[PDB]
């Protein structure tokens, strides 16, 4: 079978551009049409542009005329799409997605020429986050259990992750030794344009002032590294 | 052009669903360049039905699509909990050359309710030292995946510096979610205790702490 291999994640400041390349590691490349649909978090498929490269013909959605562009290489068997002008509402995983009929003998090409049955075949999807925040490193701060060693029972103990961008952070407990009952929720995105999430442990009770409790955060983009005890 | 899609439809484990595109049947003469996508979450969509009445290799026949009218319709057969996903519709025309559907969030009904474990974290020591403050209240292990959250303080509700995230599913096919408050480490100590409060399904489960 035919798959679609799609560049990486890319973040990128309002008012600049992104280029998404879309590798056909497979047969079909040249007589197909390829097309392009991006999907904000939480919300429809949105369908930008297409491109039947033996034709050399593309078709754009109303929206995205004049600040998108779809190209394709019949060498690699790689489609492009590049997306000016960005603005905070781009933010959205964007999909390249062939069709599932070889095109039509079009004898009489019109520029605009593309043609839809259905895009049974995919790429991974690429996520886009266009932003204005700059790289920040974040702030670590523990949370120290309530409960006490001898109330019994379990407690619960974590580390607070506080205005980072951009995503991802990775969180572990007592350098990846400690795999159970850690919950690592997902970040929340404040009015600052910065992240901030929460990990925790819930641990026995009759552990604390025995086990010592670490949590190690680890933010790649701002080469931040922080190792944080947490104690009662 | 638009296709217009319910948002949400929920059936049972063996009963019979059909969802309904209706948008695009126009231009007489013209065809229908119909097509309908299942997306489970952070997967690539996939195609189930095309050329109205149409399936590709694969596609269990339990889905079959139709069209009248201006109106298409998706119904699948023997409702399966893997068919929990978001479907959307698709047609090609003249005028616009595809559109999506709005979606539609299928929910496969039966699964028992679960109420959501919280637990709730005072400031640190080491952020009162920098002169912040943050409340961390943490949502766990509840069926299905809507909840909402208010935060008090001395039976007080306080609105301002709430960062609350949407609903995830974890890997125990439950949800979870988390919510912040920010305040000053004045606001932290001046006040008795601040009250996380969250409800789901009615029943409110609540947790508090004091400096
Ligand atoms: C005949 O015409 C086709 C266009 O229909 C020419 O194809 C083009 O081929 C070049 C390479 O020969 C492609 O350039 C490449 O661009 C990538 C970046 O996308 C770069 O990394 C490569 O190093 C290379 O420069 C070009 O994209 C491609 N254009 C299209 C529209 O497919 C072909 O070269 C022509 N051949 C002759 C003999 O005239």
């Amino acid at each position: 079978e035919v798959q679609l291999v799609q560049s990486g994640a890319e973040v990128k400041k309002p008012g600049s551009s992104v280029k998404v390349s879309c590798k056909a590691s497979g047969g079909p490349f040249s007589s197909y049409g390829f097309s392009w649909v991006r999907q904000a978090p939480g919300q429809g498929l949105e369908w930008m542009g297409g491109i039947i490269p033996v034709y050399g013909t593309t078709n754009y959605a109303q929206k995205f005329q004049g600040r998108v562009t779809i190209t394709a290489d019949e060498s690699t068997s790689t489609a492009y799409m590049e997306l000016s002008s960005l603005k905070s509402e781009d933010t959205a995983v964007y999909y390249c997605a062939r069709d599932l009929q070889r095109t039509p003998m079009v004898d009489r090409i019109i520029g605009s020429y593309y043609y839809y049955n259905g895009l049974d075949v995919w790429g991974q999807g690429t996520t886009v986050t266009v932003s204005s925040a700059s790289t920040k490193g974040p702030s670590v701060f523990p949370l120290a259990p309530s409960s006490k060693s001898t109330s019994g029972g379990t407690a619960a103990l974590g580390c607070l992750v506080k205005d980072y961008f951009p995503e991802p952070v990775t969180v572990s407990w007592n350098s990846g030794a400690l795999t159970s009952g850690v919950h690592t929720f997902p970040a929340v995105l404040q009015s600052s344009g910065l992240y901030s999430l929460s990990s925790v442990v819930t641990v026995p009770s009759s552990s604390l002032g025995t086990q010592t409790y670490i949590c190690n955060v680890n933010h790649k983009p701002s080469n931040t590294k922080v190792d944080k005890k947490v104690e009662p | 052009s638009v296709l217009t899609q319910p948002a949400s439809v929920s059936g049972s484990p063996g009963q019979s669903i059909t969802i309904s595109c209706t948008g695009a049947s126009s231009d007489v003469g013209d065809y229908n360049y119909v097509s309908w996508y299942q997306q489970h979450p952070g997967k690539a969509p996939k195609l189930m039905i095309y050329d109205v009445s149409n399936r590709p290799s694969g596609v269990s026949n339990r889905f079959s699509g139709s069209k009248s009218g201006d109106t298409a319709s998706l119904t699948i057969s023997g409702l399966q909990a893997e068919d929990e996903a978001d479907y959307y519709c698709s047609s090609y025309t003249r005028s616009s050359s595809v559109v999506f559907g709005g979606g539609t969030k299928l929910t496969v009904l039966g699964q028992p309710k679960a109420a959501p474990s919280v637990t709730l974290f005072p400031p640190s020591s080491e952020e009162l030292q920098a002169n912040k403050a943050t409340l961390v209240c943490l949502i766990s292990d509840f069926y299905p995946g809507a909840v909402t959250v208010a935060w008090k303080a001395d039976s007080s509700p306080v609105k301002a510096g709430v960062e609350t995230t949407t609903p995830s599913k974890q890997s125990n096919n439950k949800y979870a979610a988390s919510s912040y408050l920010s305040l000053t480490p004045e606001q932290w100590k001046s006040h008795r205790s601040y009250s996380c409060q969250v409800t789901h399904e009615g029943s409110t489960v609540e947790k508090t702490v004091a400096p």
